[PDB]
RNA sequence: GGAGGUAUGACAA
RNA sequence: GCCUAAGGUGGGAUAGAUGAUUGGGGUGAAGUCGUAACAAGGUAGCCGUAUCGGAAGGUGCGGCUGGAUCACCUCCU
RNA sequence: GGGAGACUUGAGUGCAGAAGAGGAGAGUGGAAUUCCAUGUGUAGCGGUGAAAUGCGUAGAUAUAUGGAGGAACACCAGUGGCGAAGGCGGCUCUCUGGUCUGUAACUGACGCUGAGGCUCGAAAGCGUGGGGAGCAAACAGGAUUAGAUACCCUGGUAGUCCACGCCGUAAACGAUGAGUGCUAAGUGUUGGAGGGUUUCCGCCCUUCAGUGCUGCAGCAAACGCAUUAAGCACUCCGCCUGGGGA
RNA sequence: CUCGUUAAGGAACUCGGCAAAAUGACCCCGUAACUUCGGGAGAAGGGGUGCUGACUUCGGUCAGCCGCAGUGAAUAGGCCCAAGCGACUGUUUAUCAAAAACACAGGUCUCUGCAAAAUCGUAAGAUGAAGUAUAGGGGCUGACGCCUGCCCGGUGCUGGAA
RNA sequence: AGUCGGGACCUAAGCCGAGGCCGAUAGGCGUAGGCGAUGGACAACAGGUUGAUAUUCCUGUACCAGUUGUUUUUGUUUGA
RNA sequence: CCCAUGUCCAGGUUGAAGGUGCGGUAAAACGCACUGGAGGACCGAACCCACGUACGUUGAAAAGUGCGGGGAUGAGGUGUG
């Protein structure tokens, strides 16, 4: 659940966090840890390409098994662990053959569940099946767009998609955004919804906490200089003073769509949203 | 459950064949109360059932008060056996 | 026969 | 030397008077605006609540008959 | 009144039965509305006291096949049932409260009321997150009008729905606190029980608990109430003391 | 220039109590409005402090002694009432501006179905992200509380397609 | 200076980069593979001595890696 | 500004969540103690900073010094690469 801190200090005032009740341990799997460096929004040229990123706490990457292509044997859920890299929690699972892996933790997952993957797996939270085998109306997550590539869609905490129907070699899906689109029927998905639904409700509370989470301050364009931002300049506070608000590089910032107009995936997107 | 009820009645019977008596009634009420407390925690919004639970609690309280007034030693024995206050 | 449901107009005289 | 009245200092508590200004309320034989209610009062009224409107008030939801007229059902005579 | 006993009628338990939209949770079915898609098809549709706004040749309305999604559960349905009250109506399952009737095995007055407290509490409203078909405050436009910040018409947001949490008020009404006993009848109806018949169905008699109607005694200012009292009595509680100001 | 003292007065100085003065440690008593119930608060306002005996439950207490004065020197908050602005801790013009400016947690709008959008780059290749709509980018507002009215004609954006 | 710090050890960020990708030229990018400590690994201390060095020289007492040789055990292809 | 890897923050103060005990109740909520040790928490050296003022202004100094001043477990300081 969400615990609210008493307003002992102005910084702590109105702050909330998770109790981490679901988390069963704090010792990740050594075999599955990998090193990660904080790119801080800088590409191979060393230029800042994405603003407002950098600093914050050190992290280790946990190798998640998005593919769920090990259908031979059952995987027993050993622990539910905190993952610094993603909003959702992960689950360490042991395959009966001794292979250890991490998966996303679906809502309602519990230690001891014996998950299975493959066409014949039953429709139970945490199981993985090709979309063709998942009955309509089912709630799923960790959907892959191409067979064997591994789950890409519906992975954030609390997210979920629903199977609407079949057609041809494609399966009709409503994604978490409300967009309805076709996805290749041989793509896999995990039954259920991503756990840690409460994540959205956390109140960060103070600037230092965002800095921990690797967000650097965001400076409004209206308080820059004209050579810095189209909104920059002007005496005193100023209105936008343009036809429409724009990003630092002149791209309109309200309502202007950016999806490529000749996207190949229009043929598969049935109903858009966002 | 009648079977559970009957076993409790035999356990707390003041004497052979004693269906009705402060001890038997209080013990049976206590088990119903515990079972119904679990139902209430499962169904927080079952207000109508909760009213019956309160009535059972009141009746059990009245029986305890009568028993204490009548034979304090039997009252002490019963509260110890049932783990009551 | 009965019963429950389906625009304005003082004041007193 | 202790005790201690009075006096001094201090922060509170409490009672009243007073105060630019302001709020609702009341009275005032013939002022202005409408006509909300009483008849089915001309959209039945009323209660709680919400919102809107110069004003009475309107509308929404729920509730009551302390509901006129009329057509059915069930009950009684 | 106290103390020591006894008792079973009140109260409760046991045992055997009865009914129910009682509550909570998870599912699920059909009609209808709206929207979406596609055929047919052409000039209206819709609406009023009468009109207009509006929708429609960018092909509407209608019509046929589908799809989506939301809310409410037609017929049954009945002064019918259930709940302390608010209230509860598709169906299924899970959990669960109460009530009623027998019986007389059990306890042996263990009961009634109940300030303060606690809990529950229509609708509207509020917070967080969802959902959003229809309806619809606010609001827009068309009307009506002297004016119309309304009634009428076309649209329409919050809300109505869900989860959790607040709120705590209603003509929350039978405008009638609870408990108990007693005081003519007649007649419906719900759930039982016993008997006398009846081949069974069913008819009759008795009886309990509801639920209506009519109506003596009695009560009342009158209207009226009248075994479901507002009659005759006892116990406890809440409440009233001219109107306004309030 | 740096420092010490200063009769009586005590802010009359001055743009302005600038500077200086004053407060300053520990222990005890005591402590308001307001409040988001955490604070406000070291509020305020007071009292004690040395040495020597006696007794102590070891912290005291009782008795006595000395001085103008006992944290005897040094090092240690001045306080209160009220208004504006900004919630707050932070950040800023290295070298005339530290602020009411920026940031901020929170709010909201909008883009983005993943070879995502965005950005660096001719490209390859990168960041975004070994992340996936409870995520990421952009615009505005800026804790919290109560709220956020009317206008879609014009300009943008979005949709439409005769 | 075998023992301290560095090299003959290891890797992070970053950098270079066979082939390779991309590109008017120049070149840009990058795989394998490398480089790169501020980190990991790693055997010696006490005293004395000079005008100037000392865990480096000297005295004492060690340790680490290895070579030769003597001796002692054990294995020689069902093989340590 | 950022990356990787080290390192620094005397000493005091306050007392969040949680936990235990005892009350309290049908069970609770709740109350009181104790425990516990949170914080862009408090006071204050080193450290970092640079608010006021005097002096300096061919300076001791091409930005400082004296007296005061703010932060001082963090959105912190700082070293190496
Ligand atoms: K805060
Ligand atoms: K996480
Ligand atoms: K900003
Ligand atoms: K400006
Ligand atoms: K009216
Ligand atoms: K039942
Ligand atoms: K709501
Ligand atoms: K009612
Ligand atoms: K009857
Ligand atoms: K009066
Ligand atoms: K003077
Ligand atoms: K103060
Ligand atoms: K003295
Ligand atoms: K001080
Ligand atoms: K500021
Ligand atoms: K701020
Ligand atoms: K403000
Ligand atoms: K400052
Ligand atoms: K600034
Ligand atoms: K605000
Ligand atoms: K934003
Ligand atoms: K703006
Ligand atoms: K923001
Ligand atoms: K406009
Ligand atoms: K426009
Ligand atoms: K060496
Ligand atoms: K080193
Ligand atoms: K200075
Ligand atoms: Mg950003
Ligand atoms: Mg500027
Ligand atoms: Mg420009
Ligand atoms: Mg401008
Ligand atoms: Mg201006
Ligand atoms: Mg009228
Ligand atoms: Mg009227
Ligand atoms: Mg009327
Ligand atoms: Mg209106
Ligand atoms: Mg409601
Ligand atoms: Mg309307
Ligand atoms: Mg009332
Ligand atoms: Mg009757
Ligand atoms: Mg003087
Ligand atoms: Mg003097
Ligand atoms: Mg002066
Ligand atoms: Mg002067
Ligand atoms: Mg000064
Ligand atoms: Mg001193
Ligand atoms: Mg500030
Ligand atoms: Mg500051
Ligand atoms: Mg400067
Ligand atoms: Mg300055
Ligand atoms: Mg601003
Ligand atoms: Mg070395
Ligand atoms: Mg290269
Ligand atoms: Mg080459
Ligand atoms: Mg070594
Ligand atoms: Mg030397
Ligand atoms: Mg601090
Ligand atoms: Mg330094
Ligand atoms: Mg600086
Ligand atoms: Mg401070
Ligand atoms: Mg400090």
């Amino acid at each position: 659940a969400i615990k609210k801190y008493k307003p002992t200090t102005n910084g702590r005032r109105n702050m909330t966090s998770s109790d981490f009740a679901e988390i069963t341990t704090s010792t990740p799997e050594k075999s599955l840890l990998q090193p990660l460096k904080n790119n801080a929004g800088r590409n191979n040229n060393g230029r800042i390409t994405v603003r407002h990123q950098g600093g914050g706490h050190k992290r280790q990457y946990r190798v998640i098994d998005f593919k769920r292509n090990k259908d031979n044997v059952a995987a027993v859920v050993k622990t539910i662990e905190y993952d610094p890299n993603r909003s959702a929690n992960i689950a360490l699972v042991h395959y009966e053959d001794g292979v250890k892996a991490y998966i996303l933790a679906p809502k309602g997952l519990e230690v001891g569940m014996r998950l299975v993957s493959g066409p014949e797996a039953d429709i139970k939270v945490g199981n993985a099946l090709p979309l063709e085998n998942i009955p309509v109306g089912t709630v799923i997550h960790n959907i892959e767009m191409k067979p064997g590539k591994g789950g890409q869609l519906i992975r954030s905490a609390g997210t979920s998609a629903q199977v609407l129907g079949k057609e041809g070699k494609y399966v009709l899906i409503r994604l978490n955004s409300g967009e309805v689109r076709m996805i290749l029927a041989t793509c896999r998905a995990t039954i259920g919804s991503v756990g840690n639904e409460q994540h959205e409700l956390i109140n960060i509370g103070k600037a230092g906490r965002s800095r921990w989470m690797r967000k650097r301050p965001t400076v409004r364009g209206s308080v820059m200089n004209p050579n810095d931002h189209p909104h920059g300049g002007g005496e005193g506070k100023t209105p936008i003073g343009r036809k429409a608000p724009v990003s630092p590089w002149g791209q309109p910032a309200i309502g202007y769509k950016t999806r490529n107009k000749k996207a190949k995936s229009d043929k598969l997107i049935v109903r858009r949203r966002t | 459950s009648q079977e559970r009820k009957n076993e409790i009645i035999k356990e707390y019977a003041r004497h052979e064949g004693d269906t009705g008596s402060p001890e038997v009634q209080i013990a049976v009420l206590t088990e119903d109360i515990n079972q119904l407390n679990e139902h209430a925690r499962t169904h927080k919004k079952d207000h109508h059932s909760y009213r019956g639970l309160m009535k059972k609690i009141g009746h059990r309280r009245n029986l305890l008060a009568y028993l204490r007034k009548t034979d304090i030693q039997r009252y002490r024995e019963l509260i110890q056996r049932l783990g009551l206050r």
